[PDB]
């Protein structure tokens, strides 16, 4: 996160670690949506241009965590993959469209004051607050500039016209994803960064006092640019899959 | 970099 | 999904606000 500020014990529950097993490294960010469903984006796992294509065997989740580097002992939990699950036309070779996909993990995990799901959001929740101009919250460890941070960072962000995201970049931008970022006037800054990725964009619903999960870090160029925007997975958007799988393969 | 986690986990 | 979701324990189920959650409920205009 690119000038945000430092988390509050507990304030973001359902941040998850995606963690690389060896050597011992943080892969990208991630969030709990129930006691053995973590999201991510796609690209976290899959990524050819980069050699990167993970199996469950390669990764751990962390959860509960405040501190990057720290064991957090009595307060995270680490967890095992049970399966991978990436969106099917997740598309690696454009524009990261659909940049999603799902981890079932091997036991549930058990909640506590640090470990919380967020919600995901209703057709109804989606119309009502994805619109230019409300903010959403986006945390993770990434890095703070285009060094590394002790603990995780958060940064309040307004949502972006569509054609305003679409004239910032060459990058062909599609339905499943929309912008985040101030504009060079406004004096404010901020934005995700390298290892923010499969994190959560999320929002407070005014009507029922709920977190909801409406986008997931995907894509920038660079990091806080001016006249440049943070590219999130329209998360509304692929629920149908996010059912489909859950109701497959979950319990 | 990181703290190691217990082994365990690996 | 699950009925308890997004209702934080050290916050909502105390009613307790975080530092900066009214940022956001300000721009929900
Ligand atoms: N590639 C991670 C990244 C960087 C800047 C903005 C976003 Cl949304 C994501
Ligand atoms: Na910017």
């Amino acid at each position: 996160i690119v000038e945000g500020s430092d988390a509050e014990i507990g304030m973001s529950p359902w941040q998850v670690m995606l963690f690389r097993k060896s050597p011992q490294e943080l892969l990208c960010g991630a969030s709990l949506i129930s006691d053995r469903w973590v999201l991510t984006a796609a690209h976290c796992l899959l990524y050819p241009p980069w050699d990167k294509n993970f199996t469950e065997n390669d990764l751990l989740v962390r959860i509960g965590k405040h501190s990057r580097t720290r064991y957090e002992r009595n307060i995270e939990k680490i967890s095992m993959l049970e399966k991978i699950y990436i969106h099917p036309r997740y598309n690696w070779r454009e524009n990261l469209d659909r940049d999603i996909a799902l981890m079932k993990l091997k036991k549930p995990v058990a909640f506590s004051d640090y470990i919380h799901p967020v919600c995901l959001p209703d057709r109804e929740t989606a119309a009502s607050l994805l619109q230019a101009g409300y903010k959403g919250r986006v945390t993770g460890w990434g890095n703070l500039k285009e060094g590394q941070p002790s603990v995780l960072q958060v940064v309040n962000l307004p949502i972006v016209e569509r054609p305003v995201c679409k004239d910032s970049t060459r990058i062909r931008i599609t339905d499943n994803m929309f912008c985040a970022g101030y504009k060079p006037d406004e004096g404010k800054r901020g934005d995700a960064c390298e290892g923010d990725s499969g994190g959560p964009f999320v929002m407070k619903s005014p009507f029922n006092n709920r977190w909801y999960q409406m986008g997931i870090v995907s894509w920038g160029e660079g990091c806080d640019r001016d006249g440049k925007y943070g590219f999130y997975t329209h998360v509304f958007r692929l629920k149908k899959w996010i059912q489909k799988v859950i109701d497959q393969f979950g319990e | 970099d990181f703290e190691e986690i217990p082994e365990e986990y690996l | 999904g699950e009925a308890d979701c997004g209702l934080r324990p050290l916050f909502e189920k105390k009613s307790l606000e975080d530092k900066t959650e009214r940022e956001l409920l300000e721009s929900y205009i």
